[PDB]
């Protein structure tokens, strides 16, 4: 779609030309004509009095490409001055034929999904932590990297909030009576950049701490010990680090090229494939520990109902490895239209929104070791 | 993913209906 | 003939009997009915020192009633300041089963036994500074489980061979061994004279021992299980044994019979440590199920609960001058409460 | 002091019958399983039978199943075996083992040489 | 002054603190496996055989597989009384049990063995503790039960109505009665820990001989299970 | 030799026959007088003031 500021523009160019035309042409010297003048919307040469004025279609319009074709009238009376149209501050007019030649409930019903899962997830987990760091018993390095990831899906939930924020900034009334006059708005801002540049950071770190707790799980059962400080050390490098090894670049091309959109618009796939690469080959690594896994507490359970047992540790091993964006990771931008672009912007909205919920309410509340710590606490308050 | 792609597209369509509500206001003399 | 020493040692058993019968006048709770309760205690913990790898099976506290020693499964001595709670000793053992630790009088040495037989005394004063061994007395035929010092120089050391043995430091054998009992030795406190000391031995058997001339004085019965926990009276005229069946009992040296037993019916789980306050008016004592309930060891009333430990708990001590409390358990945590 | 006292041995011919009671004081008999161990003349202590604290739960050993049955009364602090069809094989020492602990379902140690919650025990020669 | 020495106080505590997370790494790599039996068991020839490829109160044998090292636990000089000694390990990784097939007919070995087990299985501390079970007595049971002197019907009247299970599977030219006999010897064994060992610990059965050289790689694989069985479920995957 | 624990047994029961022994009502009495007396001196009956723990 073409953007306001391509559309102020263009409309601050035509009118330029216009006034200098109209203050630079000679009188034209007809029978009782009406001075030229120029409105908001186009230009009017002298008119004949008595008779309406034909004018082709402006150029500056957004969907000139659409329709090119179109003439605006406009009347006047036979002594000379413009026709008063009732009530209406401009003289008569008429653009019938230069107008023109809804996806806004499905965007109202993903919003309010989403942000009602977002907001869900972050008091579930803000509420998992609190009560994870309130106990000293439950600390370990297996909680050390729960904790991480909680904080990653609460900075994630935060950065979509004030990313929703930022878009109501943008395009508010305030902001657009700034754009139509020519001055500087919040679209302009570095603010706003630096905005969508940390929800990108975000959503990276939570895809490779997801990645480090599904990496540290199966070194685990892969019967593989080394230094734990080390190896905590590492886990955290990766966590938090390797997300700015790409995002730092992506953000850099974005600043020198194709700034116009504020960094919100990724029109052109290539560079958005610098951010998408990584997060894909962290899907993969998941998907492949996942299926490891999966294997293991097969041969656990063959020789030790199964099928039972089998699906529940499939469905309580998706939230902690992210699997699910593994049945759309592949269905590109470039291809998904229509129907199956909403499927996909469905499942990925509510399913990774309530993700942070579930994994908070998996491995904090209904866990067996914080409910015994949490009723052993109570019998001790008790006991005091 | 789908949050950056969602958030370009609900940014393409606001910048549209802003183009929309530009011309609107030209129409009406400003 | 065996039948006739066996209706011997009947009869003998039937005169202590009844001789302990004539001497019940009256009970102590009867003679402590009419003295004010100590109300309920609340101890929050003051210090929680940590560094143990493994279980903790022993500490013991100086005489200075601010450092203590603590062994661990581990194969680790590390001896705290329980004021500051940093570490000033840590000492690598031969053996990694050590299930006993002492703090000598001095200060000088600290001693650990364990499933090895052998029990090792640890110089901490050497010149150049670091713990080396100073001397390892081998003459046990069981996992030792108890040790004491009475000086710098002489040890005596409870072994599960059933037998309790007087050590000589500087030479390293048997001063004097003890053999009266029949099941393992696993508890044992030098009286505050150092003259006597009482040892149980998991036989639901406590039995007082004459240091010097080396030989068991009276024995004491009313155990259903195994004794795992004993410690002197303050005064030193009685003692509070724990034991496997759930009760805390306290008998008297000078009436040689049993006065107070401490028992809830909530509680079904053994005893595993035993101490007293400095005024000897609280016994508390460790539990297994992760709690060290303390009791009025005057009405027998329990007067509050040291809860907070994740894991059984192993050993328990008093200080000397009765400030503060410290606890051990598997979970590998000391904890001060005071 | 725990005693445990047993009695009702004796003398008697290939495929009779013999009754063994013990009785119990000093503890509280409810609370604690009870065995019965037994040593053969040239043999170690082997073990026979056993009971939980309700009597609910009950086993025996291979070499004596179905000839033998053990019950206990609660309620008079005792507790019993009741032999049949008795074998030359089973002349032996019959001693009445209890639990270490109170409440326990591990029996350790009742079979050991020194044993000291285990009875003085009452010759039973078939 | 009192913050020099409280500042030398510190530095000492960090020294050691340094040094106890040096050996933090090697305590926790390093499994400890405790090796039980009785004296017919053949736990000695054991003994040697992981001696031989790599009066004490108790004695350590260090063997390492595939750069795995392992530390067993073999006791020497205590009493037969275990009830007291056996509590030190409750953190073991496994208790490696080995039972002496094929010696009676103690009256009944096998019976005494069976209690054992059944007492560590059932105690309240050993039971997270799994127990690794080598039936090292298989060949001398083949010969004295071809011959009928090991004689086991009359000791187990279960004998005279077990029948072999679907799943067994004999070794190559091995007699139905040795095999029928070796897999009740196991089956006791299963019957005893199918009970009271719901997720908590498990019992692997095993049937070796003195002169075998693989009992290595069969502890290293039943430890391998048991940590990915443990790990598994602190994640409450099983 | 079971005999010579049986005589052993027999010779401590003996010993421990003759021993000087008090009535329960004086050594309750005794152990009341010690707790009362040493009342004060005791930090965990009655709590002394943090000016006064070490363990604060």
């Amino acid at each position: 779609t073409v953007s306001l500021w391509e559309t102020v523009q263009k409309w601050r160019e035509y009118r330029r030309q216009c006034q200098r035309s109209l203050t630079e042409d000679p009188p034209p010297a007809t029978d009782l004509f009406c001075n030229r003048t120029f409105d908001e919307y186009a230009c009017w040469p002298d008119g004949e009095p008595g008779s309406f004025v034909n004018v082709s279609c402006p150029w500056y319009l957004p969907w000139a490409s659409s329709v090119p074709q179109g003439h605006v009238y406009r009347f006047c009376t036979a002594e000379g001055l413009w026709l008063q149209k009732d009530n209406s501050s401009l003289p008569w007019r008429d653009l019938s034929e230069c107008e023109e030649s809804s996806p806004e409930e499905q965007l109202l019903f993903l919003y309010i999904i989403y942000t009602v899962g977002y907001a869900l997830s972050f008091s579930a987990l803000v509420i998992a932590s609190a009560i994870l760091l309130g106990f000293r018993h439950l600390h370990c390095t297996r909680n050390y990297i729960h904790l991480n990831l909680f904080a990653s899906f609460i900075l994630r939930a935060l950065s979509v909030f004030i990313k929703d924020a930022a878009l109501k900034w943008m395009y508010s009334t305030a902001a657009q009576q700034h754009q139509w006059d020519g001055l500087l708005s919040y679209q302009d801002s570095l603010s706003c950049r630096l905005v969508f540049l940390l929800m990108q950071y975000c959503v990276a770190a939570n895809y490779y701490w997801l990645l480090v707790e599904g990496v540290y799980l199966y070194t685990l059962l892969a019967f593989s010990v080394f230094s734990e400080q080390w190896i905590f050390r590492l886990y955290v490098s990766i966590g938090w680090g390797v997300p700015l090894l790409f995002v730092v670049p992506w953000g850099i091309v974005k600043y020198l090229y194709e700034d116009e959109g504020c960094w919100t618009r990724n029109s052109n796939m290539n560079y958005w494939l610098i951010i998408r690469l990584p997060i894909l080959f962290t899907i993969g690594v998941n998907f492949l520990i996942f299926v490891r896994v999966i294997c293991i507490v097969v041969s656990k359970l063959k020789a030790n109902d199964i099928k039972c047992r089998l699906a529940k540790s499939t469905l309580t091993l998706i939230p902690l490895l992210g699997t699910h964006e593994v049945i759309f990771a592949f269905v590109m931008d470039e291809h998904a239209r229509g129907t199956l672009r909403f499927i996909k912007l469905f499942t990925e909205l509510s399913f990774t929104s309530f993700q942070g919920l579930m994994v908070a309410i998996l491995y904090c509340f209904v866990n067996n070791e914080v409910q015994l710590e949490f009723r052993k606490s109570w019998e001790r308050w008790r006991l005091e | 993913h789908a949050e950056g792609t969602f958030t370009s597209d609900v940014s393409s369509y606001l910048e549209g209906q802003a183009a929309k509500e530009f011309i609107a206001w030209l129409v009406k003399g400003r | 003939e065996l039948d006739q020493l066996r209706q011997e040692a009947e009869q003998l058993k039937n005169q202590i009997r009844d001789a302990r019968k004539a001497c019940a006048d009256a009970t102590l709770s009867q003679i402590t009915n009419n003295i004010d309760p100590v109300g309920r205690i609340q101890m929050r913990t003051r210090r929680t020192l940590r560094g143990h790898l493994a279980k903790i099976y022993a500490m013991h506290w100086g005489t200075d009633s601010r450092l203590l020693v603590s062994a661990s499964q581990d194969g680790k001595l590390i001896i705290w300041d329980s004021y500051t709670t940093n570490k000033v000793h840590a000492i690598p053992l031969r053996s990694s089963w050590v299930m006993t630790c002492a703090y000598a009088p001095s200060g000088n040495y600290v001693a650990c036994g364990g499933l090895d037989n052998i029990c090792s005394i640890y110089n901490l004063k050497t010149r150049e500074g670091n713990v080396r061994v100073s001397r390892e007395l081998a003459g046990h035929t069981g996992y030792l489980s108890c040790c004491r010092f009475l000086d710098d120089n002489q040890i005596v050391t409870s072994s599960g061979d059933t037998t309790c043995a007087l050590w000589d430091i500087e030479t390293g054998q048997q001063t004097t061994t003890f053999t009266g009992h029949t099941g393992d030795v696993m508890s044992l406190s030098l009286a505050p004279d150092t003259r006597l000391f009482v040892s149980g031995a998991c036989d639901a058997s406590a039995k007082l021992w004459d240091v010097r001339e080396g030989m068991c004085r009276q024995t004491f019965t009313g155990h259903e299980s195994d004794i795992n926990a004993i410690c002197f009276f303050p005064n030193g005229n009685a003692f509070a044994t724990g034991s496997d069946d759930a009760t805390c009992r306290l008998f008297d040296l000078r009436a040689d019979q049993e006065l107070m037993t401490y028992s809830h019916d909530n509680i079904i789980c053994g005893i595993t440590s035993v101490s007293f306050s400095k005024s000897g008016r609280l016994l508390l004592a460790g539990y297994d199920d992760f709690n060290c309930n303390v009791w009025d060891a005057l009405k027998a009333d329990r007067a509050g609960v040291l809860a907070g430990h994740d894991n059984r708990v192993s050993c328990l001590g008093v200080t000397d001058d009765g400030m503060a409390v410290a606890t051990g358990s598997w979970d590998s945590f000391l904890k001060i409460w005071n | 002091q725990v005693q445990l006292q047993e009695s009702g041995g004796g003398l008697v011919q290939p495929g009779g019958s013999l009754r063994l009671s013990c009785a119990a004081s000093g503890f509280t008999f409810s609370n604690y399983k009870m065995n019965w161990v037994r040593q053969a003349p040239g043999k170690g202590l082997e073990w026979v039978s056993d009971i939980s604290q309700s009597g609910a739960s009950i086993s025996y050993t291979g070499s004596v199943k179905g000839r033998f049955t053990i019950s206990r009364d609660n309620a008079k602090n005792t507790l019993y075996l009741q032999m049949n069809s008795l074998k030359p094989e089973d002349t032996a020492v019959y001693y009445c083992a209890r639990c270490p602990a109170p409440f326990t379902r591990d029996c350790f140690d009742v079979t050991s040489t020194t044993y000291a919650y285990r009875g003085q025990g009452t010759q039973v020669t078939v | 002054d009192q913050r020099n020495e409280e500042k030398a106080q510190r530095e000492a505590n960090k020294k050691i603190e340094k040094q106890l997370q040096k050996d933090k790494q090697v305590y926790r790599a390093t499994h400890r496996l405790l090796l039980l039996g009785a004296g017919e068991s053949g736990k000695n020839t054991i003994v040697k055989q992981m001696r031989i490829l790599h009066t004490s109160g108790i004695f350590e044998t260090k063997f390492q597989v595939d750069k795995v090292n392992f530390h067993m636990f073999d006791v020497g000089a205590q009493r037969d009384e275990r009830r007291k000694w056996i509590q030190c390990f409750n953190d073991v990784t496994a208790i490696i049990f080995v039972v002496a097939s094929s010696s009676y007919n103690q009256t009944n070995r096998l019976q005494a063995a069976l209690k054992l087990f059944d007492s560590i299985w059932n105690n309240k501390w050993l039971r997270d503790t799994s127990v690794i079970l080598f039936l090292n007595k298989q060949d001398l049971l083949a010969e004295k039960v071809l011959a009928g002197k090991s004689k086991i019907e009359d000791y187990f009247p279960e004998f005279a109505r077990y029948t072999t299970p679907e799943d067994a599977t004999p070794e190559p030219g091995e007699d139905p009665r040795v095999t029928r006999a070796k897999y009740f010897i196991r089956d006791e064994f299963l019957r005893i820990s199918t009970a009271s060992g719901d997720g908590r610990h498990y019992c692997y059965p095993h049937f070796t001989c003195a002169v075998d050289t693989e009992n290595i790689r069969r502890v290293f694989n039943d430890c391998r299970d048991i940590i990915q069985r443990m790990h598994l479920r602190q994640y409450e995957l099983l | 030799a079971s005999i010579a624990q049986a005589r052993k047994l027999v010779e401590q029961l003996k010993m421990e026959a003759n021993i000087d022994r008090i009535k329960v009502s004086k050594a309750a009495a005794d152990l009341m007088a010690y707790c009362e007396a040493h009342a004060k001196e005791d930090p965990l009956l009655t709590p002394v003031p943090a000016s006064e723990n070490p363990f604060r």
